RNA sequence: UCAGUAACGGCGAGUGAACAGGGAAGAGCCCAGCGCCGAAUCCCCGCCCCGCGGCGGGGCGCGGGAAAUGUGGCGUACGGA
RNA sequence: CCCCGGCGCGCCGGGCCCGGGUCUUCCCGGAGUCGGGUUGCUUGGGAAUGCAGCCCAAAGCGGGUGGUAAACUCCAUCUAA
RNA sequence: ACGGACCAAGGAGUCUAACACGUGCGCGAGUCGGGGGCUACGAAAGCCGCCGUGGCGCAAUGAAGGUGAAGGCCGGCGGCGCGCCGCCGGCCGAGGUGGGAUCCCGAGGCCUUCCAGUCCGCCGAGGGCGCACCACCGGCCCGUCUCGCCCGCCGCGCCGG
């Protein structure tokens, strides 16, 4: 049984070849740069946190994660920079907590 | 050539071939389209169906070259290949069908419409009608798929 | 008011048109005046094309088009890079390049790396200055035969390949076009569900298992 | 050309693009940042030579300022050092 | 017969000591800005195309777009302020 | 009832776009360079075809996913109860009825002195192929509704025909 290359389907177009080239240097903007790291963390431990982001804490640490979520959610618009803020401020709140313990 | 209009025969007369008692006043039912609903109901009724209303879904950006889709029959599927081939294809006597690539002349899908004559194909086009395909199996002859 | 029978219409004349009507007699004009533009430029780059520098074998997007071939925007910095001219070269050698092209298809970057060790042959480079020529340099037989090319340099031809006439096989005869066609239809259409069902029997099994 | 089309509209009256294709033309680039180079940079005034009706080029000044709260060279997403 | 500009030749005063390929080590981005809510104008843009006022207010394998609002998941394509 | 002393000059269905119908011309399942390029009147005209891209027409329909415009007969095999369905080899191969302008066949005869007797015309009994078109009966494609039976596999299914 034969395999025509169809128009339409699961695995449709015309049969070409693929090759592996380097990627364009515009697409790493945005990469997280140790430097970049240093200057972020080091304005983090200089300026504080924000106040918004103290209650986003503060609800982390009497264990309301909905309510947290819903709350970076109206501060700051959309669910995924919501769900990334919440990820960062767990993540602060378990280095504070590790920082503490020992 | 004003010459040949109908201003020329209508010097003299009055009304100017609008009419005495009723004169020819400037919009006397209204502009363009007007009253459709209301007091040109009956002429879009008895002159323009279906025209008051929506149907069907709002296709927000459409596309007419993915629209795209030209079809050519069977009965004028030996137009878009020269006439030697199908004297080279009638003359031959082991069986060398030829190669009609639709894609080619232009189309994407053939439709089986008319009468195709008794020699094989090879039929290269990017869509089939069952139709079609059943005229080229019934007559002898393949129909090859491409992208 | 309409008549008895007629195709109804929607005239866009509500608006001021009458204020900006565009006529159109300054197309002869027009005409002239983009013929002495062309024939000055012709006049002012002398051995050097009047159309240009070349533009690539281009396949068109947008699935009504994909099979006619165009003339593009200029060559791809990966192209450049297998023929073995550098970017800032070619510019100076009258050679189109731009950096937004890429290269998903090996054949259509075989081509243009093929038009481009067609046309560094073709070139006929002329010496900075005439006394000293250089190393990569024309003969001084070239210098002379040397000319202008009317038209477009290298015109791009959309060119078919010439099929023989073949013996059907019993499979090409067996083979099923329209039956093939809704097949994969239906299974571009129910690609997603019938894995979907196949991970809830998975569940179903486990849950039966355990 | 798409196209009076998709679409908007007491979905009424009416309004109304864009992609792509064919052409005219076709030309690409520079900073901040990130970094390396003894501020390596810029303006004005004194003297000499040329030219001075688009006030420019070179040399001589322990002359005056601007500039490290950053001027100049390499270098900008096509990678760069 | 004059005036003007340009294509070239010869001379003088200057600036400039300038490229490409391979390997190794580093670096890389524009913030009351994007985006979200609300209101007004506008658009063919229709669970809001664009702009503006107020309020909230970012992130960095991030962000924007993918013409129906939303959650999950892979992709395609650009680098805004 | 209104306008009107008198005379001379000016004075009111034009132009553009869109559509419908009719007519003339060219080409013809094609047609069109309108935009662009090349060669005083001439801002004209001529040319381009690998400048027919593109419009319109040659295919319609559905809201859309989509689909997409004759069949009959013989032989062999499988299934079911001489009859039906499905699969392969050859033939006939583009519907019919009525009205249908025109054309075809020609029982007979179209006269100068009686019969025999060839060729060219001419009219016609009666019988036919029937243009266009009309009215109907059929047939095919598409959306929708009802009744049931079979076929195909790269993925045996809430698959496709
Ligand atoms: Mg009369
Ligand atoms: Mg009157
Ligand atoms: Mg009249
Ligand atoms: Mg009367
Ligand atoms: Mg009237
Ligand atoms: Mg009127
Ligand atoms: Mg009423
Ligand atoms: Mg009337
Ligand atoms: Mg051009
Ligand atoms: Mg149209
Ligand atoms: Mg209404
Ligand atoms: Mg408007
Ligand atoms: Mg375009
Ligand atoms: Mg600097
Ligand atoms: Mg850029
Ligand atoms: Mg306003
Ligand atoms: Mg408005
Ligand atoms: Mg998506
Ligand atoms: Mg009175
Ligand atoms: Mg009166
Ligand atoms: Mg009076
Ligand atoms: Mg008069
Ligand atoms: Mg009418
Ligand atoms: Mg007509």
């Amino acid at each position: 049984a034969l395999r025509y290359p169809m128009a339409v389907g699961l695995n449709k177009g015309h049969k070409v070849t693929k090759n592996v080239s380097k990627p364009r240097h515009s697409r790493r903007r945005g990469r997280l740069t140790k430097h970049t790291k240093f200057v972020r963390d080091m304005i983090r431990e200089v300026c504080g946190f924000a106040p918004y982001e103290r209650r986003a804490m503060e609800l982390l640490k009497v264990s309301k994660d909905k309510r947290a979520l819903k709350f970076i959610k109206k501060r700051v618009g959309t669910h995924i920079r919501a769900k990334r803020k919440r990820e960062e401020l767990s993540s602060v709140l378990a280095a504070m907590r590790k920082a503490a313990a020992k | 050539p004003s010459r040949l209009r109908k201003t020329r025969k209508l010097r003299g007369h009055v009304s100017h071939g609008h009419g005495r008692i009723g004169k020819h006043r400037k919009h006397p039912g209204g502009r363009g389209n007007a009253g459709g609903m209301h007091h040109h109901r009956i002429n879009f009724d008895k002159y323009h169906p279906g025209y008051f209303g929506k149907v069907g879904m709002r296709h927000y950006h459409l596309k007419r070259n993915q629209s795209f889709c030209p079809t050519v029959n069977l009965d004028k599927l030996w137009t878009l290949v020269s006439e030697q081939t199908r004297v080279n294809a009638a003359k031959n006597k082991t069986g060398a069908a030829p190669i009609i690539d639709v894609v080619r002349s232009g189309y994407y899908k053939v439709l089986g419409k008319g009468k195709l004559p008794k020699q094989p194909v090879i039929v290269k086009a990017k869509f089939f009608s069952r139709r079609a395909e059943e005229k080229i199996k019934g007559v002898g002859g393949a129909c090859v798929l491409v992208a | 008011a309409p008549s008895r029978n007629g195709m109804i219409l929607k005239p866009h004349f509500h608006k001021d048109w009458q204020r900006r009507v565009a006529t159109w007699f300054n197309q002869p004009a027009r005409k002239i005046r983009r013929r002495k533009a062309r024939q000055a430029r012709a006049r002012r780059i002398a051995p050097r094309p009047a159309a240009g520098p070349i533009r690539p074998i281009v396949r068109c997007p947008t699935v009504r088009y994909h099979t006619k071939v165009r003339a593009g925007r200029g060559f791809s910095l990966e192209e450049l890079r297998v023929a073995g001219i550098h970017k800032k070269v070619a510019r100076t050698i009258g050679i189109s390049v731009d950096p937004r092209r890429r290269n998903k298809s090996t054949e259509s970057l075989q081509a243009n790396v093929q038009r481009l060790k067609e046309y560094r042959s073709k070139l006929v480079l002329f010496p900075r200055k005439p006394s000293a020529p250089k190393k990569g340099d024309s003969s001084a037989e070239e210098l002379k035969l040397a000319t202008q090319l009317t038209g477009p340099v290298m015109p791009i031809r959309n060119v078919f390949k010439k099929e023989k006439a073949r013996v059907i096989t019993e499979e090409e005869k067996n083979f099923k076009a329209f039956a093939s066609l809704r097949m994969a239809r239906a299974n571009a259409r129910l690609f997603g569900i019938r894995a979907k069902r196949a991970k809830e029997a998975a569940e179903q099994d486990v849950e039966k298992k355990k």
